[PDB]
RNA sequence: UAUCUGGUUGAUCCUGCCAGUAGUCAUAUGCUUGUCUCAAAGAUUAAGCCAUGCAUGUCUAAGUAUAAGCAAUUUAUACAGUGAAACUGCGAAUGGCUCAUUAAAUCAGUUAUCGUUUAUUUGAUAGUUCCUUUACUACAUGGUAUAACUGUGGUAAUUCUAGA
RNA sequence: AUUCAUAAUAACUUUUCGAAUCGCAUGGCCUUGUGCUGGCGAUGGUUCAUUCAAAUUUCUGCCCUAUCAACUUUCGAUGGUAGGAUAGUGGCCUACCAUGGUUUCAACGGGUAACGGGGAAUAAGGGUUCGAUUCCGGAGAGGGAGCCUGAGAAACGGCUACC
């Protein structure tokens, strides 16, 4: 006896398991964005499915419907806040047209790579997982973080990272110790 | 030195429990989990009462390090601290002693054994001794 | 070991539903009854011990029955019980006659005595006068509240009769 | 079954207490008292969850046992005491006075009053009847039995109770145009004036109420509580005054006063 | 997230199912298993059977203290502190478990009690107590009868109890 | 809406209640008697309200089955009168009386690997399947029945009996 904790699945798997077109398009997304799974693509497609469904029944409602206005503005605000939907094209007809590439563009792994700072998406991910990037003053080690368009200018190297300062790194320290051992004092 | 810069937010005076209560957020860069003792002393000077009458608890440190957030209580004197603080926190501060009591199972078993005796039972012991002796 | 029960005019053992306020049974819950086996009242070879009470003394003094006397464990506790125990009067001071027992702990011989129950005290009389005065003053407050309501009804009646009779 | 229930499972408590889903299997079960269970606010919920003076029930009991809190001028050491609508809560320490009035979201609000306001409450007349010895009396919404009421007082009227002496100071009838407060249903917390009252003999009289901005709503008479004349309430209303903003305009003022 | 593909023929188009396909807070099982958070879990078959231990007791300034209890106590030679036991009072009808019964039955929403009971809470409430008053009974306060306890026991054994 | 609230009269009763209780402080007064008054609480108690309820109760709604078409009515089925019983209504029971009551708009019976609901899974829409199980209601404590104490149990970490 206690209130159940709520949980949800964040992905769906596709309908036909083996479509060469979908398999190629998914692998191209994984390669271009440095993803680990097809589940990473599936999770985005699942998020589009919920967003597109919500926008869909809102558009079924006529204009100036209080619910269509209120919820449609909140959905537009959130997607504009996260950068998936442009600052213009602020409409439900335009949130209906959003793609998986729009969401993958806003991952921290992509943004760490595109703001210099990583020289690769795979480099960006390992730097992220290894606690080298702080989105603000907060270290973020999740590559799917959804930078929200106000944090872009705050993304930088973690202050407690050897790429940020205050420590030259564990392996560099051991190697410098060996050199001191061989050389002297 | 390393800029501990303790500060207290959401300060509320609670005359009902003769204390002040607040959140304690602690900036400790290049440091980890400063302490409860030195937080208590520093809160003792900033609120100028005593170390004894200052209680701190909570203090989860932020992911990535360099900051911890907890809760603080400053009482208006030691005696009301000992009146309202929980026993476990007073034992944490050395202000009390962890009372010597038996295990929970041992107490329950002793209670269920003493349910079988009616009265003081020394009459039962006397009769049992005499019956076995003679 | 089954005890005899008075009123069972039988020499054998019988089960009975025993209740509150009967022998051979101590109830454990409220209104709880148990069936128990009780030896009958008729004495016979089936027994193991008889309890007997000496109603008339004999010609010889028994070694441990009658030669001895057991000190009374407790003295009186109620005021009039002390009065009839020491035979003083209906009206007297019973505090002087309270049995005080002396307890020694090596050096300190301290005396303890019962608390007299139903003792007439100024606290008791003050409580009596308070309850009486509360009853009288509540009755007066009721009477004055009724009177105030009555004059209010009379004024309202005068208002309504004049308004309806003239308009 | 077999007798009265003593526990209140969390998720079965009144929603307006705003208790968290997790951190507990149970909720404070209000004691028997002046207000109904679902319509009450236990003292532990008020002292701990709303006023934050206590971190847990043990501190709530510690506060109450020193006789700081008082509901309608009496100490009420009970932890689950069922304080309700228009109850006056006094804390002699902090010199604070509260009246339990719902905000416009149908929840008891932390509403502060002065000492002069805390000197009295209002009661809705639940019944008028002759008692023994033919003595008339009224029964209010908080269970108060008040002897010798004014004869003009009927059911659904409101009385002003001295709260030092259990005495009526004055009263308000139930008529169109009088300010009322919604104490139940889905319009709970709204304030407006009676437009008219439709009878429905045999069941459920209804009341038509419009607020300041001419928004009308219909509520059962059981939920309607008279609180004053046109304007000028006899109680100090909470912030909002029962206007019931829409969510769009609610959001508009959120973004207005959050951006200075 | 309004999608179908394989299989009857020499080939064809149909009917038509078989097969595949995707989910399942949907169970089991196989292989495998590094991290964090969350956390279901003897329902189904057997409301089958259970060793053992625990799960219901509770005392405030404020019912009863002569423990032959400890501290010794605030005039404190009636008591006064703490206080086992045992009376007294309250609780044990809540909780927790399970789903066997049960098909207008349970139950859901909605009614009624002008057809009833209701400890507790809260509010209010009690000058009248005189057999037949021209037969008033301590009210500065009625009475005995019991527990714990003393002591003597019975039974292999029980949360058994007896006699004084 | 009442034979309601309440009040009145004549009586009635194995006569109910109407403080023989407890803590703290111990103020005021005059025929200074250890006299008269006196506070803040505790616990009790009648009755009425209230709160918590409880019991009963109105309408509509439940899966498969006709290889279940008639069912209930002897030992109440359906209604009436009176009584008894109950906390109270009521065939709840009893006496007398009447012959009713349901049903192809599926009665009655049989099955359920049926507790009911809030809900869950899947799903374009409509639907289909599930819900022993965190909340609500109900039932039970091996199976039956019966009862004590209690405001409240037909109680099972209460009792009695049978199996
Ligand atoms: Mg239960
Ligand atoms: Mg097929
Ligand atoms: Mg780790
Ligand atoms: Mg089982
Ligand atoms: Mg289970
Ligand atoms: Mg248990
Ligand atoms: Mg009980
Ligand atoms: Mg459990
Ligand atoms: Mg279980
Ligand atoms: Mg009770
Ligand atoms: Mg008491
Ligand atoms: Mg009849
Ligand atoms: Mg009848
Ligand atoms: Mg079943
Ligand atoms: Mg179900
Ligand atoms: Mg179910
Ligand atoms: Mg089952
Ligand atoms: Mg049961
Ligand atoms: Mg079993
Ligand atoms: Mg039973
Ligand atoms: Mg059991
Ligand atoms: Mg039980």
């Amino acid at each position: 006896p206690r209130a159940p904790r709520t949980y949800s699945k964040t992905y769906s798997t596709p309908k036909r398991p083996y479509e060469s077109s979908r398999l190629d398009a998914e692998l191209k997304l994984a390669g271009e964005f440095g993803l680990k799974n097809k589940k990473e693509i599936y999770r985005i497609s699942f998020q589009l499915s919920k967003i597109r469904r919500a926008a869909r029944d809102l558009l079924t409602r006529d204009e100036k419907d209080p619910k269509r206005l209120f919820e449609g503005n909140a959905l537009i605000r959130r997607l504009v806040r996260v950068g998936v939907l442009s600052e213009d094209k602020k409409k439900l007809d335009y949130v209906l047209a959003l793609k998986v590439e729009d969401f993958l563009e806003r991952r921290l792994q992509t943004q760490v790579y595109k703001l210099g700072l990583a020289k690769s998406v795979h480099h960006a991910r390992v730097l992220i997982t290894q606690r080298h990037i702080a989105v603000g003053k907060q270290i973020v080690n999740i590559p799917s973080f959804m930078v929200r368009l106000d944090s872009e200018k705050h993304i930088d190297f973690a202050p407690t990272s050897p790429f940020g300062g205050a420590r030259p790194g564990r392996v560099a320290r051991r190697n410098a110790a060996r050199k001191a051992e061989a050389s002297g004092e | 030195s390393d800029a501990v810069t303790i500060r207290t937010r959401k300060v509320i005076s609670n005359p009902l429990l003769a204390r002040k209560q607040f959140v304690v957020d602690v900036l400790h860069p290049n440091r980890a989990n400063v302490s409860k003792d030195e937080l208590r002393e520093k809160l003792a000077e900033v609120y100028k009462a005593e170390k004894d009458a200052v209680s701190v608890f909570g203090f989860r440190t932020q992911f990535g390090g360099g900051k911890s957030v907890g809760f603080g209580l400053v009482y208006n004197s030691v005696a009301e601290a000992k009146k309202f603080e929980p026993t476990y926190r007073l034992v944490r501060y050395g202000l009390a002693e962890k009372v010597e009591k038996a295990s929970r199972q041992q107490r329950k078993q002793k209670k269920n054994r003493d349910k079988k005796i009616f009265g003081t039972g020394k009459r039962l012991a006397k009769k049992v001794a005499r019956r076995n002796a003679d | 070991g089954f005890p005899m029960k008075q009123g069972v005019l039988l020499p054998t053992r019988i089960k009975l539903l025993l209740t509150k306020n009967v022998s051979c049974y101590r109830p454990r819950r409220d209104g709880e009854r148990k069936r128990k086996s009780v030896r009958g009242a008729i004495v016979g070879p089936d027994l193991a011990v008889l309890a007997l009470v000496i109603v008339k003394k004999g010609e010889q003094e028994l070694e441990g029955l009658t030669d001895t006397t057991v000190p009374k464990r407790l003295g009186p506790k109620r005021a009039n019980n002390i009065r009839k125990f020491f035979g003083l009067s209906k009206e007297d001071d019973v505090r002087d006659f309270v049995i005080r027992r002396e307890v020694t702990k090596g050096e300190k011989t301290y005396t303890k005595a019962p608390k007299i129950q139903r003792l007439v005290t100024p606290q008791r009389l003050q409580r009596k006068r308070h309850q009486r005065a509360l009853k009288v003053r509540n009755a007066q407050a009721q009477r004055e509240a009724a009177a105030e309501y009555a004059q209010l009804l009379a004024k309202r009646l005068s208002e309504r009769k004049a308004e309806k009779a003239e308009i | 079954a077999r007798g009265p229930k003593k526990h209140l499972k969390r998720l079965a408590a009144p929603h307006h207490w705003l208790l968290d889903k997790l951190s507990g299997c149970y909720a404070p079960r209000p004691s028997a008292g002046p207000h109904k269970l679902r319509e009450s606010l236990p003292l532990i919920v008020f002292l701990r969850n709303r006023l934050k003076y206590a971190l847990n029930g043990r501190e709530v009991k510690a506060i109450l046992m020193q006789r700081h809190v008082k509901v309608d001028g009496k100490v009420r050491t009970d932890t689950t005491y069922p304080a309700g609508f228009m109850d006056v809560i006094t804390l002699d320490a902090t010199n604070e006075n509260f009246r339990l009035v719902y905000d416009v979201k149908g929840r008891f609000a932390v509403h502060r009053i002065t000492d002069e306001e805390a000197s009295y409450k209002l009661g809705k007349v639940k019944k008028v009847q002759l008692g023994k010895k033919g003595v008339p009396y009224v029964v209010t919404h908080d269970g108060r039995t008040i002897r010798y009421p004014d004869p003009n007082i009927k059911v659904n009227d409101t009385v002003k109770i001295d709260l030092a002496s259990g005495k009526i100071t004055d009263f308000i009838k139930f008529d169109a145009g009088k300010l009322v407060y919604v104490t139940g249903g889905r319009n709970l917390g709204r304030i407006g004036t009676i437009v008219h009252k439709e009878r429905h003999d045999g069941g459920f009289d209804l009341v038509h109420i419009k607020d300041s901005l001419d928004n009308t709503f219909v509520t059962r008479l059981n939920n309607v509580f008279v609180i004053g004349e046109q304007g000028k309430p006899y109680i100090s209303l909470p912030k909002g005054k029962g206007i019931k903003l829409s969510i769009a305009e609610e959001r508009d003022r959120r973004r207005a006063q959050q951006g200075l």
